[PDB]
RNA sequence: GUAAAGCGCACGCAGGCGGUUUGUUAAGUCAGAUGUGAAAUCCCCGGGCUCAACCUGGGAACUGCAUCUGAUACUGGCAAG
RNA sequence: CGGCCCCCUGGACGAAGACUGACGCUCAGGUGCGAAAGCGUGGGGAGCAAACAGGAUUAGAUACCCUGGUAGUCCACGCCGUAAACGAUGUCGACUUGGAGGUUGUGCCCUUGAGGCGUGGCUUCCGGAGCUAACGCGUUAAGUCGACCGCCUGGGGAGUAC
C-alpha cells in the first residue's frame, strides 16, 4: 500500500521545516508563492552545484536564504562573485532586501537529495541502473550509514513494461518517529520515458526529543 | 593456490502464490592439484553469490587422496545415487581421458593420466559424488601393508 | 581423585540395564538390580589422564567452557566455572552455537552495549517502559550469555556433563577439532569424547566431585 | 514393491545345481612338448617411388585346433563311508 | 475357511530318544487345485437383486432415490480357468545390531496361584547398520550371498490379428 511521506510525518519529531518565517493569513499564500519561484529558480540555476536543501527564513524587512551544497567554492564562484549575482536576483523576486549564506554538507554520500539527483544523472547517461543503486548503498554504508534504502521505478533499461526495483541495506525503520530518516526524491527525463527514484537514508534514532 | 573449476551451474525454480521465483545452484570444484580434493554446491538468488559460496564450501570438506606420480593406484568404481564411474589408473602421458565433471575433478586434484567412464545417470552432482567417494576409497601400497602387518615389497 | 573418593561420593553408579549403549561395554564393571554399575578401576585413570591435559591447557593460557543443561546442576557448573575463571554454559544449549560464532558475537556485543547503556546512561532519554523492556532484554541476554560474554576466542577445552544430552555441543565441538571432556554415563555414545571420562552425571555430589577437582587442577595449571 | 517386468497357487518328469571323509580314475581343468593355424591383410623395425598414398624385406601376431607326456588342488565318474 | 455335534481325513508345532544315511533344492513341458460372475441338465427358491415394470427429480433420468421384480444368488453333477487371484515382493538355504507386542508349545527354580529365570513355532508394530530414485524395506529385508525357474527391453497399435 502506499505510505506517508516520511519527511513530512518527523516535522514535529526529529525534521525542521525549510521555511520557517512567520506571517499571518494575510500575506501566507504569496509569501509561499515568492519562496517557491525563488527556490525554484535557484535550483534551475544551482543545477551544478549539488545543492541538497534551500532553507529560507525571512526577517520582517529581509529574506535570508541558506544553501546546503556539497560544492562550497564552486556557488560562491570567484571572490564571491557568482553569489552576489544570484542575490540580486532573489532581491528581485522576493522584490526585498536579500542576504545569502551559504553552507557545505560534509558527507554528500549521506543526502537523500544528493546521491538520488546523482542516480538520475547516472541513469540519464545511460548507465545499468542496478549498478547505480548498488554502488549509491554501498558507498553510504562505507561512510557510516545506520541503513539506506534505494529505489527506482519506471521503464528501467528502456523496458516495454515499467518495472519496480529496490534495494536495502543497514537499518530503515520508516515507523519510528524518534528515527532520523532523511528521505529525498528525484527523476530523469531519458528517451524511453521518466525514471523515478527515491532515497531512505537512516542515520539514527535521535534519543531526546527535537533538541 | 588452490586450483578452482565450476561444473554446473543450473536455474532452478520454485512456485509462489503471486509468481514462480527463480535461483541459480552452481557446482564447482576445488583441489590443490596433489591429492586433496573438496566440491561445493552452492544456491543464491543469483549466478555469482552461488558459485562463490559454492566454492566456499568446496574450500572446506577437501579430502586426501592417496595418488602416486599423477595417477591411480587401482581401477576404483564409485556408486552414487543413480551414476556410476569407474576409474582406472593409465600410463604415462595418456592425459585425462574423462567425462567433463569427471576430467575437472580429476584434473584439479592432481591425477594425469587416467581412463574414465560413467554409466548410468550424469548427473554433473551425482558424477562429481560418486567419483569423489571413488577416489577417496583408493588405497596407497603401504596402507594395505599396514593393515595387513606386512612389508609393502612383500606386496609386490 | 582416588577410587575411594570416587565411591563415597557414588561414581560407579549407572543407568538402568534397560537403558545402555554398545560401546560403553568396556566401561561397565556389571549390574547389580538392573542398574549399570560402572568400574572405577578405569574411571579413575582415564580422568587423570585427562586432568593431565586440562592442566596442560589452561597452562598454556587455555580457555575453558563447562558445559551442563541439568536444571540441577547448572548453578553447580556455574560456580565450577566461576571458581577457574572460566567461562560456561549452564542453560539450554543453543544449536551451531560454535558454528554460528559470528552470531553469538551480535549478540555478546548486543549484552555489552546494553550494560554499558545502563552504567553510561540515555535510560531517562528512554521512555520509562522502554527503559524497564532494555532492561529484560538485557538480563534475559545474561541468562543466555552470562558464561561466554568474556569467551574472546572460540574456547580452546571443553568439559562436558552428561555428554547424550549435550550432544549438538560435541558434535560442533568434533566438526572444529575442539577436545571434548566429558562424563560419560552408561547410556551415552563415548565416539564424541576425546578424553572419556565414564561416571554418573546425573547424581549432584558426582558431578560437584568432577567440577571441584577439575577446577582445583585449572587454578593449579594457571599458577605454575 | 510403486517406473516394463514374480506365472493365481501347488506337485512333479526331463534338465540345472548339490552337505562331509577316504580311496581310485584323469573326463573337465592346469603345465610342458610337438604338429598345425596358406599367402596377402593388421602391427613393429627398415627399404624404394622427389613426399605421401602405394610397393616392398624381416619380424611380431594369427588369441585357434590337434596329439603326446605329466600334474591331482577343484568339479565330474567309481567304491567305501 | 465362522452356530453345536458325530463319522472319515490332510497338514503344522513341541520335548526326549532311537532309526535311515545326501535319499536334497529348483523345475521348461505335464498334471492338479483354483474368488465372483457365466454356461448345461435337474431340483429349490425366504431374503437380496442385473434385466424389466412403475413413481418422483430432471431438458431427459434411459442413473443416482422410491415401489415392485426375473435370471442369478442355494443344492447335485459337469463345464469355464479368469480377478487390483496384491505383500502389486517366485521357491529353497546361510549370515547380520535392538525394542514393544499377539498367539501356541516346552524346561528349570520357586511356598505355590502367582512369580522369576530360559528355550522353540507362527504372527504384528517401531526402528540401527545396510540398501533404495525416493517413498520406504529393515532377522518374516526391498541387507549380505548362493541354486533354479518365470518375466522385461520406450508409449500407443495390442494382450489385438492370424
Ligand atoms: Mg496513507
Ligand atoms: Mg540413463
Ligand atoms: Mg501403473
Ligand atoms: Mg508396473
Ligand atoms: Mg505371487
Ligand atoms: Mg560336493
Ligand atoms: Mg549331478
Ligand atoms: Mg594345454
Ligand atoms: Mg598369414
Ligand atoms: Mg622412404
Ligand atoms: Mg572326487
Ligand atoms: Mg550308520
Ligand atoms: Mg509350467
Ligand atoms: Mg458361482
Ligand atoms: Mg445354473
Ligand atoms: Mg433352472
Ligand atoms: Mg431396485
Ligand atoms: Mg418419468
Ligand atoms: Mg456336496
Ligand atoms: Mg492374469
Ligand atoms: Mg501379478
Ligand atoms: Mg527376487
Ligand atoms: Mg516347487
Ligand atoms: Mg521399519
Ligand atoms: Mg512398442
Ligand atoms: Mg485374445
Ligand atoms: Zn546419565
Amino acid at each position: 500500500g502506499q505510505k506517508v511521506h516520511p519527511n513530512g510525518i518527523r516535522l514535529g519529531i526529529v525534521k525542521p521545516w525549510n521555511s520557517t518565517w512567520f506571517a499571518n493569513t494575510k500575506e501566507f499564500a504569496d509569501n509561499l508563492d515568492s519562496d517557491f519561484k525563488v527556490r525554484q529558480y535557484l535550483t534551475k540555476e544551482l543545477a551544478k552545484a549539488s545543492v541538497s536543501r534551500i532553507v529560507i527564513e525571512r526577517p520582517a524587512k529581509s529574506i535570508r536564504v541558506t544553501i546546503h551544497t556539497a560544492r562550497p567554492g564552486i556557488v560562491i564562484g570567484k571572490k564571491g562573485e557568482d553569489v552576489e549575482k544570484l542575490r540580486k536576483v532573489v532581491a528581485d523576486i522576493a522584490g526585498v532586501p536579500a542576504q545569502i549564506n551559504i553552507a557545505e554538507v560534509r558527507k554528500p554520500e549521506l543526502d537523500a537529495k544528493l546521491v538520488a539527483d546523482s542516480i538520475t544523472s547516472q541513469l540519464e547517461r545511460r548507465v545499468m541502473f542496478r549498478r547505480a543503486m548498488k554502488r549509491a548503498v554501498q558507498n553510504a554504508m562505507r561512510l557510516g550509514a545506520k541503513g539506506i534504502k534505494v529505489e527506482v521505478s519506471g521503464r528501467l533499461g528502456g523496458a516495454e513494461i515499467a518495472r519496480t526495483e529496490w534495494y536495502r541495506e543497514g537499518r530503515v525503520p520508516l515507523h519510528t518517529l524518534r528515527a532520523d530518516i532523511d528521505y529525498n526524491t528525484s527523476e530523469a527525463h531519458t528517451t524511453y520515458g521518466v525514471i523515478g527514484v527515491k532515497v531512505w537514508i537512516f542515520k539514527g534514532e535521535i534519543l531526546g526529543g527535537m533538541a | 593456490e588452490l586450483q578452482e573449476k565450476l561444473i554446473a551451474v543450473n536455474r532452478v525454480s520454485k512456485t509462489v502464490k503471486g509468481g514462480r521465483i527463480f535461483s541459480f545452484t552452481a557446482l564447482t570444484v576445488v583441489g590443490d592439484g596433489n591429492g586433496r580434493v573438496g566440491f561445493g554446491y552452492g544456491k543464491a538468488r543469483e549466478v555469482p553469490a552461488a558459485i562463490q559460496k559454492a566454492m566456499e564450501k568446496a574450500r572446506r570438506n577437501m579430502i586426501n587422496v592417496a595418488l602416486n606420480n599423477g595417477t591411480l593406484q587401482h581401477p576404483v568404481k564409485g556408486v552414487h545415487t543413480g551414476s556410476r564411474v569407474f576409474m582406472q589408473p593409465a600410463s604415462e602421458g595418456t592425459g585425462i581421458i574423462a567425462g567433463g565433471a569427471m576430467r575437472a575433478v580429476l584434473e584439479v586434484a592432481g591425477v594425469h593420466n587416467v581412463l574414465a567412464k560413467a554409466y548410468g545417470s550424469t548427473n554433473p552432482i551425482n558424477v562429481v559424488r560418486a567419483t569423489i567417494d571413488g577416489l577417496e576409497n583408493m588405497n596407497s601400497p603401504e596402507m594395505v601393508a599396514a593393515k595387513r602387518g606386512k612389508s609393502v615389497e612383500e606386496i609386490l | 581423585v582416588s577410587m575411594r573418593d570416587m565411591l563415597k561420593a557414588g561414581v560407579h553408579f549407572g543407568h538402568q540395564t534397560r537403558y545402555w549403549n554398545p560401546k560403553m561395554k568396556p566401561f561397565i564393571f556389571g549390574a547389580r538390580n538392573k542398574v549399570h554399575i560402572i568400574n572405577l578401576e578405569k574411571t579413575v585413570p582415564m580422568f587423570n589422564e585427562a586432568l593431565a591435559e586440562l592442566n596442560k591447557i589452561a597452562s598454556r593460557k587455555g580457555k575453558i567452557l563447562f558445559v551442563g543443561t541439568k536444571r540441577a546442576a547448572s548453578e553447580a557448573v556455574k560456580d565450577a566455572a566461576l571458581s577457574c575463571d572460566q567461562f560456561f554454559v549452564n542453560h539450554r544449549w543453543l544449536g551451531g552455537m560454535l558454528t554460528n560464532w559470528k552470531t553469538v558475537r551480535q549478540s555478546i556485543k548486543r549484552l555489552k552495549d546494553l550494560e554499558t547503556q545502563s552504567q553510561d546512561g540515555t535510560f531517562d532519554k528512554l521512555t520509562k517502559k522502554e527503559a524497564l523492556m532494555r532492561t529484560r532484554e538485557l538480563e534475559k541476554l545474561e541468562n543466555s550469555l552470562g558464561g561466554i560474554k568474556d569467551m574472546g576466542g572460540l574456547p580452546d577445552a571443553l568439559f562436558v556433563i552428561d555428554a547424550d544430552h549435550e550432544h549438538i555441543a560435541i558434535k560442533e565441538a568434533n566438526n572444529l577439532g575442539i577436545p571434548v571432556f566429558a562424563i560419560v554415563d552408561t547410556n551415552s555414545d563415548p565416539d564424541g569424547v576425546d578424553f572419556v571420562i565414564p561416571g554418573n552425571d546425573d547424581a549432584i555430589r558426582a558431578v560437584t566431585l568432577y567440577l571441584g577437582a577439575v577446577a582445583a587442577t585449572v587454578r593449579e595449571g594457571r599458577s605454575q
